[PDB]
RNA sequence: CCCGAGAAGGGAGGUGCAAAGUGCCUGAAACCUGAUAGUGAUGGAACGAUACGGCAUGAAAGGAUCUCUGGCAUGAAGGAAUCAUUCGCGAGGAUGUAGUACGAAUGUCACUGCCAGUGUCGUAUCUUACGUUUUGAAGAACGGGCCAGGGAGUGUAUCUU
RNA sequence: AGCUUGUAGUCCGUAAGGGAGACAACCCAGCCCGUGGUUAAGGUCCCCAAGUGUCGACUAAGUGUUAAUACUAAAGGGCGU
RNA sequence: UGGGGCCCCGAAAAUUGACGGGGCUCAAGUCGACCACCGAUACCACGGAGUACCGCAAGGUAAUCUCGUAGGAAGGCGUUGUGUUCGGGUCGAAGCAGGGCUGUGAAGUCCUGUGGACCGUUCACAAACGAAAAUCCUGGUAAUAGUAGCAGCAAAGCAGG
RNA sequence: CCCUAACUGGAGUCCGGUGAAGCUUACAUUCUAGUGCACAGUCUAGAGACCUCUAGGGGGAAGUGAAGACCCCGUGGAGC
């Protein structure tokens, strides 16, 4: 609970990041949806013919750093605050809570998670997951 | 309701077009026999000869005999009518031979610009004589 | 010779399959790296000097 | 205990933290059966990309000056409408109004509770799949029915940088 | 000969987007992403955004409505106009 | 009589069909000019990303940077394991199905459900280290399809119990 | 054969039981013309087309079977 500190070029940029990333491809592999033995993930066209890797505007958008978020506000989370992935209650001590926020580890019990949680509570840190 | 007597086939079905793909409007076009050609006689009736036979039995092209069904069908040439705009404006057009019994009385208008005096020449045919030749019965 | 001690041979063409080694007696495929059992296509070795 | 002709099998019931219920740990996809959402017996095809809408969802992990609707300030590139004068055979142009009102976006104040997203359908524009041999591939050129796993620059010696 | 073999330039190969109906190499154009604006080629009767545009003539044959082109017929003739 | 524009005859092909189609006649055709508008990712502008070189660093410049096959170069993501640092786990590890968020992306992390025992990370280092394809290999399984066959050379069965 | 007809038994058609295989990147209700590596259901422009099922014989899918056995090439072979 407390005010994200970010000055407005940070959040200009903010909000720049927030339209251009709501515009951004998927950035699917080709041909990914006819079969199911094809993942989501981009891999790079590679034939001579293939209509994507010659970059045709009707089969998609190329992986590219044009797309590329801006680089003050990149890695952020959509709230806006820092995200510092927490494994243990000893990377609590090294991080302040004026612009970041932490997110606890997905393998944590609840034995340690309810301390971090406290911890997190007490010290002020933003915590993105949690329960109620 | 426009009144298609003396306009040209292809000008009064070009506005018609438009007029529908403005898309709000029911379009009657009554007197639909007595449209204009241009043209020779001779052309005329030759060009649409050859289209009338024209295609298969199981596929081809079945050209329609009666004037109002070759207006109708001269508009859905001007028309994205495979599309749904098209289906809409072809679905909101009728086409009359002679005036029907619930257009009598009713308020027309005829297109300026599609008048077959401004033509200047005495070589044309109406549609209805081309129906009739094609042989048909309206 | 892991994989390579068979003495299987290939069918040619003209039978719709793939041309790999297969075994004399049966249409097993044998002793390729690509076939089921077959060779590790570059292994390491014992007389490699990895000091 | 019940059904079943039944040492089959099924239901009820119990042991077990958990059926893990006799090739029985977790238990993917292909394939098959049922349900839910959308659409559907007037309809055009590389199944998708982009934008806008209908229906259903949107609990968690996404937003809360975030979503919707307006006012005000500054507004880059561009730039009117209307009216007056004059020219032009005419369509129209020039001049002034006016670089005005407007205008991407950047701030701020109200207003509102949805929005991002997900599934499907429709509308508008674009695209005749992938790899390969090819000068040229959607090819009536070759490879693949589908899914899972395995599947191709490794070592010794020697020379060079 | 959409044949074969050269040369100069530019292209495709390895070239998107916009337009020629589709078009490897023809025109604009060489292209990081999003928004706004104005133009290029080409088009403005409808399909299709914008002209049933203006002036002066021609064509009466549906000729034509086809820049380049592998995609478009000649010699000859016409008291057709 | 000569020189010109357009048109006509010359002009016959095989599935019905191609000005792209409708159609168009002082044109929606041809010729000589003209006006206004439409129309790109081009050009201009704004905000952003990456790159090149320079600068100690902040940062500066780019009309004179941004397409790309064979190919060269650089920097990263991932699997398995070793040394080493820091760790997570029956208050529920790995894996599996779906979804949110971050990242240009490789991928990472998080949430829901299931699960019943292991699993990562810093700095470095190794490899039996990444599949979409080889009429690739092994396994599972479709469509064909409740179809062909269950006929031809010896057509054999019916009543009662 | 002109010129086919009728009839018989077994199939087929329909029904009960049993019950495989071969083609298959995907979609797919097509027809014409053009274009495209000059032989297109998928492109371009038109024309048609409500869907599902059964029987039919085979027009098309340059239908399936199959790394062409004809011709050429390989500093590939074998026999003579
Ligand atoms: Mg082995
Ligand atoms: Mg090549
Ligand atoms: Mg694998
Ligand atoms: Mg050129
Ligand atoms: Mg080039
Ligand atoms: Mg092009
Ligand atoms: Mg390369
Ligand atoms: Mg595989
Ligand atoms: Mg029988
Ligand atoms: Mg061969
Ligand atoms: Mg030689």
């Amino acid at each position: 609970v407390s005010t994200l500190d970010m000055d407005p070029e940070s959040r200009r940029l903010f909000n720049v990041r927030k339209v251009q990333k709501g515009k951004k491809p998927q950035f699917k592999r080709t041909c990914s949806h006819k079969f199911k033995r094809l993942d989501d993930n981009w891999r790079r066209p590679r034939g001579s013919q293939g209509k994507q890797r010659r970059k045709y505007v009707s089969k998609g958008a190329l992986v590219q750093v044009g797309y590329g978020s801006p680089a003050a506000v990149k890695g952020l989370h959509p709230s806006g605050y820092s995200d510092v992935l927490i494994s243990s209650i000893a990377e609590l001590e090294l991080v302040d809570p004026s612009y970041e926020a932490i997110r606890i580890a997905g393998t944590i019990g609840a034995q340690k998670k309810a301390l971090i949680l406290a911890k997190a509570e007490e010290a002020g840190i933003k915590v993105l997951n949690s329960g109620r | 309701v426009i009144d298609a007597k003396g306009l040209i086939l292809g000008r009064l079905a070009s506005s018609v077009a438009k007029q529908l793909l403005s898309g709000d409007e029911k379009v009657y076009i009554i007197n639909a026999e007595q449209a204009i050609i241009s043209g020779s006689r001779a052309a005329t009736l030759r060009e649409y000869r050859e289209t009338r036979e024209r295609g298969a039995t199981e596929f081809g092209p079945y050209f329609p005999k009666r004037p109002d069904r070759i207006l109708k069908r001269t508009i859905r040439g001007m028309l994205p009518y495979k599309r749904a705009r098209g289906r809409d404006a072809m679905s909101r057009l009728k086409v009359y031979v002679g005036v029907p019994y619930e257009l009598k009385g009713a308020e027309t208008v005829t297109i300026p610009d599609a008048d077959m005096r401004l033509l200047s020449s005495s070589r044309y045919v109406e549609l209805g004589e081309v129906s009739q030749k094609m042989g048909s019965k309206f | 010779y892991s994989g390579m001690e068979t003495s299987a041979r290939g069918w040619g063409s003209g039978r719709g399959v793939s041309h790999v080694p297969r075994l004399v007696n049966s249409s097993r495929a044998a002793r390729v790296p690509h076939a089921k059992g077959g060779r590790r296509a570059h292994p390491p070795k014992p007389e490699a000097d990895r000091s």
